RNA sequence: GGCAGCCAACGUGUUGGCUGGGUAGGGGAGCGUCCUGCAUCCGGUGAAGCCGCCGAGUGAUCGAGUGGUGGAGGGUGUGG
RNA sequence: GACCUAUCUUUCCGGCUCUACCUGGCUGGAGGGCAGUGAGAAAAUGUUGUGGUUAGCGGAAAUGGCUUGGGAUGGCCUGCCGUAGACGGUGAGAGCCCGGUACGUGAAAACCCGACGUCUGUCUUGAUGGUGUUCCCGAGUAGCAGCGGGCCCGUGGAAUCUGCUGUGAAUCUGCCGGGACCACCCGGUAAGCCUGAAUACUUCCCAGUGACCGAUAGCGGAUUAGUACCGUGAGGGAAUGGUGAAAAGUACCCCGGGAGGGGAGUGAAAGAGUACCUGAAACCGUGCGCUUACAAUCCGUCAGAGCCCUCGACGUGUCGUGGGGUGAUGGCGUGCCUUUUGAAGAAUGAGCCUGCGAGUCAGGGACAUGUCGCGAGGUUAACCCGGGUGGGGUAGCCGC
């Protein structure tokens, strides 16, 4: 995926359409991330009464990393012919993120 | 003789093309011209269905149980078709449906097409798509707006033209064919036809020679 | 008083005469179902399916007439 | 063809063949050609090709407004990309959100295809006449006969090919074929071998397609499937898919031993609660209306009292161009199918519902009849060339 860990967002869709947050985690395997404060359920823990809220998980093309200008951005890469990394970069602004 | 006024993707007039009688003023036949429409389409379809008789399906070959003194009706097979499992009585098989429509109804077909668009003044000629060596869509876009305005447009360009081929391509409307592979279906589906200078001369040559 | 077949008489589809029980069976013309070329239209402001209401056609049947249930597709015309 | 025997032309250096001299051979090594892993001899071994296969990577353009909604990917309205408007996914119809797509790009290693070398072979005197009852030219063979097999050919006048069993020739005036056989002509040269391409197929692997199926269908097998299970064994052989966008799968309280339920929560919806999308019919309940215990009923039909409901106008209920439900009572009235001269039949088949279950397809086939093209002509088959349905193809065929 092109959403990371640690990633700033915006989401795009869904009811929290607008807000940002943090990815806490992300789950390549079914395209999906957690995303701080976005997407929260009120879960019946049951052991001690439960009734908590959580976040859950977000498709990733409901959400746009976030440039340093604060604007969502799609990401393309760059190659570093130094090391032969391949490198984030917003489409938008050409900065690396 | 109708006569086609060549335009260019820069706005102006290049020449002229001389449309002969007998590929472009013949009566149109609706009755022909669906029978090789129907035809053509007969040979698209690929015969690709299958089903299995009681003979193809798996096991099935002992007498279930003895003929008389069950009290149930007698059988032969578990698949036989009557039983939920057996084999399919006249279900499909694997069939090719092309037919071999004679050339000259063919031929026929497809100058009656051409005459019903010549008639209606829907047979433009071009010299390019685009100018130079670069495809590009936006070039093609706005000069096939500049000739027609309908939605559905069959563009005849020579094998080597691949720039204004792929400038066309991708037009949601917008169908490319060769001049020695046009077609009754195709021309009928398409509200106009556009032809490259070269592609038109071509036709006109291979036919009327 | 309504419908139909054959024939006549004229007209740019109406009038008249005769006829219309039916098994095996022959001929003709249609209804409903699905999948498709092309053209059009409806649908989370609620498609199909299902249960009703109120009606409709000479029959198979119909309802782009409407309630309820339901949740994503469907109708129509002309061809295959 | 060998053997003889004239003629004209020919790299160099050897070495040998008892001694020289002529003169034949044979054989090395140098120049030079000519082929090569193949049928035409065999096994190696370097260099090199943005040549191929086995992982991939990049890749344009909307967080756009308003409206509906739980959610926009819907509607309406703007703009943008397009060599990209393939196909999927994403909370409902997405070229511009995501995987991608067009198009480009990439291989250390191994493998495969080349090219180039090495390397291995092979050749290097050829042309030209004459000459002859000379020699050679594939033997247990051909031929022939008996009994068979197979050929259009079923023993036939039966050639050609071929097995077994006997018998058994010629080397060119030879021999074997030209449908018994003979003659004459013609074709060919048996009893030695090898040989690429055009042709056939797909366990398996990769990329795709469908006027193919969509859970009683499609594979037997979407679910532990050749499993469960059956059989001593060979072998036979099933059934079972769908909560929701997200598990947010119902904390806590109440009745109950549990099971299950009622509040309370989650959700757009629990008329979605892991017995879960939609939820038909048979079949089984509860409630309400009418009816039924003096009656003989193919169960209905046509008349029809009474009661209940509803739509109109009027007024307290009563009538109408009415409409429904029920139905006392009267008339009429012998299930359906199959099969029979004839069946309500005491002939056959059906307990009930739902789903499934029978004139189909192929072929320039045959006859007839519509329809369309061309017309004294009509038409191509295979095949060839087009990512197509198009173009070409005269061999044939059918008329004459
Ligand atoms: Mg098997
Ligand atoms: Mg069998
Ligand atoms: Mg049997
Ligand atoms: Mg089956
Ligand atoms: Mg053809
Ligand atoms: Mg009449
Ligand atoms: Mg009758
Ligand atoms: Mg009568
Ligand atoms: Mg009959
Ligand atoms: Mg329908
Ligand atoms: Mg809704
Ligand atoms: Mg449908
Ligand atoms: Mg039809
Ligand atoms: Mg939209
Ligand atoms: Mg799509
Ligand atoms: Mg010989
Ligand atoms: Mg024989
Ligand atoms: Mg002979
Ligand atoms: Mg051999
Ligand atoms: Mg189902
Ligand atoms: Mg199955
Ligand atoms: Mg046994
Ligand atoms: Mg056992
Ligand atoms: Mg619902
Ligand atoms: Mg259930
Ligand atoms: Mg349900
Ligand atoms: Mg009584
Ligand atoms: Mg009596
Ligand atoms: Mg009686
Ligand atoms: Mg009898
Ligand atoms: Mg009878
Ligand atoms: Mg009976
Ligand atoms: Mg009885
Ligand atoms: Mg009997
Ligand atoms: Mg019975």
């Amino acid at each position: 995926m092109k959403v990371h860990k640690g990633d700033t967002v915006l989401v795009i869709s869904g009811k929290d359409k607008g807000a940002k947050g943090k990815v806490l985690v992300a789950y390549p395997d079914r395209n999906k991330v957690l995303v701080e404060g976005v997407n929260r359920i009120k879960k019946h823990t049951a052991v001690s009464g439960g009734i908590v809220t959580q976040e859950a998980p977000i498709h990733v093309s409901n959400v746009m990393v976030v440039d340093s200008d604060g604007k969502p951005t799609r990401v393309g890469y760059r190659i570093d012919d130094e090391t032969g990394k391949k490198v984030r970069i917003a489409k938008t602004n050409g900065k690396d993120i | 003789t109708l006569k086609v006024d060549v335009k260019t993707p820069a706005g102006k007039t290049d020449g002229s093309v001389e449309l002969p009688a007998e590929l472009f003023d013949v009566e149109p036949n609706i009755a022909l011209m669906h029978q090789v429409v129907t035809a053509q389409l007969a040979a698209k379809r690929q015969g690709t269905h299958s089903t299995k008789t009681r003979g193809e399906v798996s096991g099935g070959g002992k007498k279930p149980y003895r003929q008389k003194g069950t009290g149930r009706a007698r059988q032969g097979s578990t698949r036989a078709p009557q039983f939920t499992g057996g084999g399919t009585v006249h279900g499909p098989k694997p069939r090719d449906y092309s037919q071999r429509t004679p050339k000259k109804m063919i031929a026929a077909a497809l100058r009656g097409a051409l005459s019903d668009r010549a008639r209606n003044d829907r047979i433009h000629a071009v010299t390019e798509l685009v100018e130079g060596q670069t495809p590009s869509t936006k070039s093609a876009k706005t000069f096939l707006g500049t000739l027609t305005e309908n939605k559905k447009v069959l563009v005849v360009i020579g094998r080597t033209d691949e720039v204004g081929a792929k400038s066309v391509r991708n037009l949601p409307g917008v169908h490319v064919i060769s001049p020695d592979q046009l077609n009754t279906y195709d021309v009928l589906n398409a509200d106009d036809v556009v032809f490259s200078v070269e592609a038109l001369n071509a036709y006109i040559s291979a036919n009327s020679k």
